[PDB]
RNA sequence: CAUCCGGUCGAUCCUGCCGGAGCGCGACGCUCUCCCCAAGGACGAAGCCAUGCAUGCCCGCUCACCGGACGCGGCGGACGGCUCAGGACAACGGUUGCACCCCCCGCGGCGGUCCUAGCCGGACACCGCUGGCAACCCGGCGCCAAGACGUGCGCGCAAGGGCGGGCGCCCGGGCGAGCAGCGUGACGCAGCGACGGCCCGCCCGGGCUUCCGGGGCAUCACCCGGUCGGCGCGGUCGCGGCGCGCCGAGGGCCCGACGCCUGGCGGAGAAUCAGGGUUCGACUCCGGAGAGCGGGCCUGCGAGACGGCCCGCAC
RNA sequence: CCCACAGCCCCCGCCGCGGAGCCGAGGGCAAGCUGGUGCCAGCAGCCGCGGUAAUUCCAGCUCGGCGAGCGUCGCGCGGCGCUGCUGCAGUUGAAACGCCCGUAGUUGGCCCCCCGCCGCCACGAGGAAACGGGAGCGCUCCAGGCAGGCCCGUUGGAC
RNA sequence: GAAGGGCCGCGAGCCCCCGCGCCUGGAGGAAGGAGAAGUCGUAACAAGGUAUCCGUAGGUGAACCUGCGGAUGGAUCCCU
């Protein structure tokens, strides 16, 4: 069905190449998982039998993940609230779809439970006093079944803040 | 597939490019009469063998004397010729090979070697007795007229012990 | 980039002259070689085009000599990366330069 | 000279020979393809057809026949060699027809004849000429 | 493009040094996976049938192997297609015959009868040092044998002496200039010489130059250079000390034997 | 293993072609005493097929009949065999690489598993009773087995994720090459375990990949528009315009692009014979593709399988 | 004896079928006398024969070539230096653009003794056999195959 | 967790339009070749009875004729 074979493409000069064999199962593909934030309801993850008997799992729905604050070395499990920015398309943001690189809002309860007073990075403390903290996704849902990440800081935090402020 | 497909095979003679040539016909009939040749394929076979020997000798002679390959192949060829009796013992230089003639090949046939020993009246008589298995080489009897005897086996040729 | 990026050089190292530098971070390299024809006991001059990635650390114009190293497939036609540039004077004569 | 002779000139010589080898009539006939499509035998040694009409500086009337090839459906003319062999050929009869000595061109004083009859009704014509076989089945 | 692995082997496509006859049959034995690969091994049945002549057919060899009359490094093997390789031990207790598998000058496998003093061990060439699970260092050899916790002083391309009874190292020979070696592949298989130079080319093969005892010199790549002791061989070697004769000398030998 | 001969004229010398003379591959005709070897529906019908055969074996589980049936279970059936339709920067041949990869059997190691163990639980197959149907096929009730299925006793361990080297460059687990492994902070409890094997290495095999070679026509001279490159994500065993969104514009060509044609499978090789060459290469070994045409898929380490299943079309 | 069983080869005894065809005789091209027919019938790859002796048609005799094989048709190589790199021709036989400029392409005087790179020559490593060449061996010889005798290079299957 | 249903994905078959390649009928028109012992005249080969030929333009039953410029492959290697 779906394939990633190069035999259906044109050559570097723009010519059409002939089809000299039928489709092969080495070069198959599958439909995207399109993992959805939860926001008959619960976490759902599916397993896929891949080549060689290996097992691959794609998440279809999830709500929680582990997020780490590198500067202070504070890592907790937090609930994801909603997606606010994506560098590929606004449609993914409207639908609340989770992929690697998405910028999300997580609950501040686990991180304000402690070190809300300790003199750390000021730009993060103000977020802690509120209700949500800007974060990023580092894992690949649809391949491993998890949505983990880290808390933003440095120039990238300013970049995304300026990006999503005027809206 | 069948194992029989890997067996080799080849022809053993060459036909003249110009068929009708009076001197050639005369010479071929002459040779057939002296050596009692059944047909003209034997002459072609002899010519084939002579051509092979001549080509080997040429290729070897084109090289330098102190060439390892030249020494190896010349020694092998000379040893073969001496063993088969085509070339005389006293000749050991490669040059003498190129002057050889098919008569020398013919003279070592079984009919000839038994006729020169006086054991048969004529080549035709020799062929008739050979076909009737009345001759023996060493301890074995050979019924092929074209069988070629080796120099060490010339004195061991006799009449078949069981022959009547 | 082979220096600041996440690619590794491995395999064959080649040389050639620059043919075009119009893409964002890529160029086309010209290679020249000889082909022998046994029947006529003579040669033919032939050339091939090889596309490569050019990192911003290098500045290249047409005609310069570059050294390219092999890497994993970076695109549909690119499997090489520039590693060394030797400038050549502009206005110089185009010449058949096997390398 | 009048031919290119440089050490790096193999391509020019190749193309020159490629272009100029087409001027030979025999090579064109053999490797152009028009002859293959035009030849009624379609490259075969001989073909099989059906008789449909017996017809006729040397002044010697010759006996021939019109044939219609089965596999190709086209019409040709064939000539009956031996002496008195026309009687062995009857109208509406199956024959096997081969070529003459020359491949395509006419042979001898016969105008526009390039095919030969060799077998009739499954029996060799020459054999029937010598009485080796007989046509009592027909 | 075959859908799976291959299980047959045509006789004509078999390795040359096996010396199979062209008309023996359509097929040849296909060795199973084991210590040695297809191109550097030889099936057991060939030795048991076409060399020692103890069996005349496949069935006889199978019966003998089932009766467990052959030992390979002290472990009975019942597979007629078990691959045998270089520096193996081949002992048949029921006939008090013990051999070591080696290479002849012509580049073929040979059986060298040995003594009991040296038949309880084998020499192995180390090709790889890697970290396994939990960071524990390992090493691998040409016969597909892995050892844990080896001495740090052991490096790649060295030679290792392992006792067959237990499977433990006792001593090792470093790879250096002036150490007797034996060639295990290529045009120079079966020759014995001493290393004289080591030339390494960046990003490509490393070349080893050794001189024969008579004075001959030849070259080969490091991938098939096997140290068999220091100065003098640790194990027994065939009658000829790895000296390849020329064609003329070989022809003289043939004529003498005829 | 460097050869020529007859034909334009009233006669002569040339150019130039026609024909003859040799070998090999096939078909046709006549004929044929003995022995040995030996090809054999390939030749613009990859056209259509009655009839028989071409893939089984057995350690595990016996209250069957007198232990052998049958059945569940295990391995194999993806090798072998046939053919050359398709396909012309492709397949293929030699030469690289995966620091972008997967791998059954076999060989050698390894074996610490968080929160009734004198040994756990329920089923079906065969079989008995009872039945539908022209055939092919199956239905309902009923006691019983496991090296089958499910649960699971057990000294913290699968995948993935954050942090942990430099101050011009070079001078161990390992490399040509910052590659591996480990520590620590968070998540998650995957696999093995009712006669203990998850895991690692080698091996064969496969997937893609670098460089060179890879038919004819110029009464085909300009061609391409995911076409060229960049950024991000997804999918894949895995790299990659492989797919999607955005951005910029490019790429190829008389050293012949693009297009069209082929009675186009490729090579190792075969025919011929001074030397240089010309033609062929269905067929024995290797590689590729296919099983009426076109598609889709389950099982499984491994198939886009056809002596496996589903659909449309033609029979 | 061999063979899964049967043949076949080979060996031992008794009795005993010896059978040649296909093409041609003017030249190329080796091989000549009678009777018919009369530009008819027919032969003839090419030249040519046949209209009253036909050396060529149809028959008999004789003769020639190959031979358990010979002849006919088509294709490929050779012939062919008539595709020409080695190695054609271009005043009159077929064939130098009406002339000039000019890009791509092809070709480019002489000179530095020792350095670097490209081509080149030699050697080497690495990489399937089969086929081909080739060392040795008396399947009775041969086409073939990798064997055999004994006291065997560790018998050999080298390259 | 069955039947069934919705949207997307792979994608057959059919209908419609377009283009390419190969064969093929056709009143009439016109070219070439062969055959016969046809009719009309003589254009070229001799200075062929107007020397021949080249390019271009016009005309005529047919070969062909005429004008402009050119060549000798001409019927001239020869003249203050
Ligand atoms: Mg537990
Ligand atoms: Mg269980
Ligand atoms: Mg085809
Ligand atoms: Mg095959
Ligand atoms: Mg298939
Ligand atoms: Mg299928
Ligand atoms: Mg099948
Ligand atoms: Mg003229
Ligand atoms: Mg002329
Ligand atoms: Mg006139
Ligand atoms: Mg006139
Ligand atoms: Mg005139």
């Amino acid at each position: 069905g779906i394939t990633h074979d190069k035999m259906y493409k044109r050559s570097k000069t723009g010519a059409v190449q002939g089809k000299w064999h039928k489709k092969r199962k080495y070069n198959l593909g599958r439909q995207p998982a399109n993992t959805k934030l939860i926001v008959n309801e619960g976490q759902k993850i599916s397993t896929i039998r891949c080549r060689g008997g290996n097992i691959k799992r794609r998440a279809l729905r999830l709500s929680h993940g582990s997020f780490a604050w590198g500067s202070a070395d504070i890592s907790h499990k937090a609930r994801i609230l909603q997606v606010v920015y994506n560098s590929t398309s606004n449609e993914l943001v409207r639908t609340n779809t989770l992929v690697k690189g998405c910028v999300v809002q997580i609950d501040s309860a686990p991180f304000k439970s402690a070190l809300s007073n300790d003199t750390l990075d000021k730009e993060i403390l103000d977020q802690i006093r509120g209700d949500h903290i800007l974060a990023r996704i580092s894992s690949r849902p649809g391949q491993v079944g998890t949505a983990d990440g880290y808390i933003l800081e440095g120039p990238e935090l300013l970049f995304y803040q300026k990006k999503l402020a005027p809206k | 597939p069948r194992i029989s497909r890997h067996r080799n095979s080849s022809k053993t003679y060459s036909t003249p490019k110009k068929p009708f040539t009076k001197p050639r016909l005369d010479a071929e009939l002459k040779l057939c009469g002296e050596y009692g040749l059944k047909c003209k394929r034997e002459i072609y076979r002899a010519r084939y063998m002579l051509a092979k020997i001549r080509r080997t000798a040429r290729n070897l002679l084109t090289l330098d004397e102190n060439d390892i390959k030249r020494r190896f192949e010349g020694a092998a060829l000379l040893r073969r010729l001496h063993m088969l009796g085509i070339l005389d013992e006293e000749k050991d230089q490669l040059d003498y090979v190129l002057g050889l003639r098919i008569e020398d090949i013919f003279k070592r046939r079984l009919q000839s070697v038994i006729v020169e020993s006086k054991l048969a009246k004529s080549v035709h008589h020799a062929r008739n007795m050979i076909k009737a298995r009345h001759i023996s080489v060493g301890g074995q009897i050979v019924n092929i007229p074209s069988y070629m005897v080796r120099i060490s086996n010339t004195s061991r040729v006799a009449i078949a012990d069981t022959s009547s | 980039c082979p220096f600041t990026g996440n690619v590794s050089i491995r395999g064959r190292i080649l040389r050639g002259v620059v043919h075009s530098a119009k893409m964002q971070r890529s160029i086309i390299v010209r290679r020249d070689y000889l082909h022998f024809v046994q029947k006529y006991k003579r040669y033919e001059r032939r050339h091939k085009h090889v596309a490569a990635h050019l990192s911003p650390c290098f500045r290249v114009k047409e005609g310069d000599i570059v050294t390219i190293g092999e890497c994993r497939p970076l695109s549909k036609t690119i499997r090489f990366n520039v590693i060394k540039v030797e400038p050549v004077s502009e206005a110089a004569k185009k010449r058949f330069s096997p390398f | 000279m009048s031919k290119t002779s440089g050490l790096y000139t193999a391509r020019k010589l190749r193309t020159v020979r490629r272009v100029n080898r087409w001027a030979d009539k025999k090579y064109r006939k053999a490797h152009l393809g028009t002859w293959l499509k035009a030849n009624p035998l379609e490259g075969a040694c001989m073909a099989r057809g059906i008789v449909t009409q017996k017809i006729g500086p040397n002044s010697a009337v010759r006996k021939a026949v019109r044939v219609q090839l089965t596999k190709n459906s086209k019409k040709i003319t064939a000539f009956v060699p031996r002496d008195g062999s026309i009687t062995y050929i009857d109208n509406n009869d199956e024959v096997l027809v081969a070529g003459f000595g020359r491949a395509g061109r006419a042979v001898g004083d016969i105008p526009g004849c390039r095919f030969k009859v060799i077998k009739v009704a499954g029996i060799g014509l020459l054999a029937l000429f010598l009485r080796k076989r007989e046509k009592r089945a027909r | 493009m075959a859908r799976g692995v291959r299980k047959h082997l045509k006789r004509l496509n078999a390795p040359k040094h096996w010396l199979l006859d062209k008309m023996g049959g359509i097929w040849a034995p296909r060795p199973t996976n084991g210590p040695h690969g297809l191109r550097e091994c030889i099936p057991l049945i060939l030795i048991l049938r076409n060399r020692l002549h103890y069996a005349n057919t496949y069935a006889e060899t199978s019966m003998i192997l089932q009766d467990k009359n052959v030992l390979i490094d002290g472990k009975p093997r019942t597979d007629p297609t078990f691959p045998v390789g270089f520096m193996d031990v081949f002992e048949i207790p029921k006939v008090h015959k013990t051999f070591r598998v080696l290479y002849d000058v012509k580049g073929r496998f040979t059986l060298v009868p040995i003594q009991s003093n040296e038949a309880g061990f084998k020499l192995c060439r180390v090709q790889k040092i890697f970290l396994g699970d939990k960071g524990m260092p390992y090493l691998s050899t040409h016969d597909a044998r892995t050892i844990r916790f080896p001495h740090p002083d052991i490096k790649t391309n060295d030679t290792i002496k392992i006792n067959l009874k237990t499977g433990k190292i006792d001593e090792w020979y470093k790879f250096d200039i002036g150490k007797i070696v034996m060639v295990t592949g290529g045009r120079n298989c079966g020759r014995i010489g001493t290393i004289q130079a080591i030339d390494k080319h960046m990003g490509s093969y490393t070349m080893i130059r050794m001189k024969d005892t008579e004075g001959t010199e030849f070259l080969t790549r490091l991938c098939n250079v096997f140290v068999i002791g220091n100065d003098s061989p640790a194990v027994a070697i065939p009658t000829t000390k790895g000296i390849r004769p020329d064609i003329i000398k070989n022809r003289e030998l043939r004529l003498r034997s005829i």
